[PDB]
């Protein structure tokens, strides 16, 4: 039980770092396809509506604090984020 | 029966009565023990008796830490990573004791 | 209707002057219980068409709120104990409502903040307020109202949870906590709300089925 409960405890760690990064993905997602509606203000973009009512990402307090607008850099942190 | 012992007393005659509730924490080893060591008149043979009833009680209690021990680590190793005429007896021979007369 | 913007005056109303009163240090039990009383039938349908943020800050409030029973551990501090409780339960009960009740609202009016928040307040308090008391098995009129306001958190929650994706940590409690109830005696109408919860959970993930199945066949006994 006593080695059982360490590797638990490895485990533990390696989780709370894994749902960080979950969160800072989801907020990106969520602020993306805002711009996109955005874009869809100015078929293809109420199929991408359709999109960001599907996800269901949801979203937290660290949300609008990320507010970055190239929406290339913002690929990019995306790319990385699901890496 | 009656008495600060009478757990001591059934486990060494009965045994069966006594329940799961009764063995795990009705009786402090290391004070009940102690008591029956000096308390008045106490007979040989009834004290022979008295220590057969505690070395059950205290087996009882090995049994049970053991099984509950086990049940907990069985628990641990889980996760969630989501990634005709048979056999008659000849005739009635058998069994057809015949009357007496 | 249209609008009949009379009672969705009177909740407009409500809620613009409590949060300005308090945002410029809680509320108080009738400011929530009034609210809810207005969320239930004069808001069944008239909780859209208002404004968004607005809503984000008065839920973070009514959140910080909750928060004051999450883990309260609990002849005149009893009395205060249970005017927190009641308190805590009917505040729980208005964002549960106020989230669940349009058929449709905008994306992030609800953040999975105060989703945690009610769901580990239920668990806190149910399992170890209602049970013991009861059922002498674990183990005045506050604890009936209690336990009125915790059935209609469950079965608001049931559908919130029907409505929306969520995150299978949550979900891991949710289905804790609704698996719960069916192993006390006399709580038959949080039984069937707590089936409702639990096949709602059975429905949507195609990933927990194992999971209820053993926790059920656990504690058959």
């Amino acid at each position: 039980i006593e080695e059982r409960l360490h590797t638990l405890e490895e485990e533990k760690e390696e989780l709370a770092q894994y749902q960080k990064w979950d969160k800072m993905r989801r907020a990106l997602e969520y602020t993306i396809y805002n711009q996109e509606l955005n874009e869809t203000r100015a078929k293809k973009k109420e199929e991408c509506m359709k999109k960001i009512r599907e996800l269901g990402s949801l979203p937290q307090e660290a949300f609008e604090k990320y507010q970055t607008l190239s929406l290339k850099q913002l690929f990019r942190k995306l790319e990385q984020c699901n890496t | 029966k009656r008495g600060p012992l009478a757990k001591i007393w059934l486990a060494a005659h009965w045994d069966k009565k006594l329940t799961k509730a009764h063995v795990f924490e009705c009786n402090l080893e290391s004070s009940v023990e102690s008591i029956i060591s000096p308390k008045v008149k106490m007979a040989l043979r009834t004290s022979g008796h008295l220590l057969l009833g505690v070395v059950r009680i205290y087996h009882r209690k090995a049994k049970y830490l053991l099984a509950d021990c086990n049940e907990a680590f069985i628990k641990i190793k889980m996760a969630f990573r989501p990634g005709i005429l048979q056999e008659n007896d000849f005739g009635d021979f058998g069994m057809d004791d015949r009357e007496i007369m | 209707m249209m609008d009949s913007s009379t009672f969705k005056r009177f909740t407009a109303s409500i809620e613009n002057i409590l949060d300005n009163l308090e945002d410029m240090l809680l509320l108080g039990k009738h400011q929530l219980n009034e609210l809810g009383s207005e969320s239930a039938k004069i808001k069944a349908m008239g909780i859209m068409d208002k404004l968004s943020t607005d809503k984000t800050v008065k839920v973070l409030n009514i959140l910080e709120k909750n928060i004051q029973d999450g883990s309260k551990l609990s002849e005149r501090l009893w009395r205060d104990l249970i005017m927190e409780r009641v308190t805590k339960s009917a505040d729980a009960c208005l964002t549960t409502i106020n989230i669940m009740t349009s058929p449709n609202m905008p994306k992030a009016v609800y953040i999975e903040d105060v989703i945690e928040r009610v769901i580990q307040y239920t668990k806190f308090h149910l399992q170890n307020t209602l049970y013991p008391q009861y059922d002498p098995v674990y183990r005045q009129r506050v604890i009936v109202m209690l336990y009125n306001k915790v059935c209609d958190i469950v079965s608001s929650l049931s559908e919130l949870l029907e409505i929306q994706l969520l995150t299978d940590t949550t979900i891991l409690q949710v289905s804790s906590m609704g698996i719960t109830p069916f192993f006390v005696e006399n709580v038959s109408e949080l039984q069937l709300c707590a089936i409702k919860l639990v096949t709602a959970v059975f429905s949507r993930y195609e990933k927990h089925r194992q999971l209820i199945l053993e926790e059920i066949f656990t504690s058959l006994a």
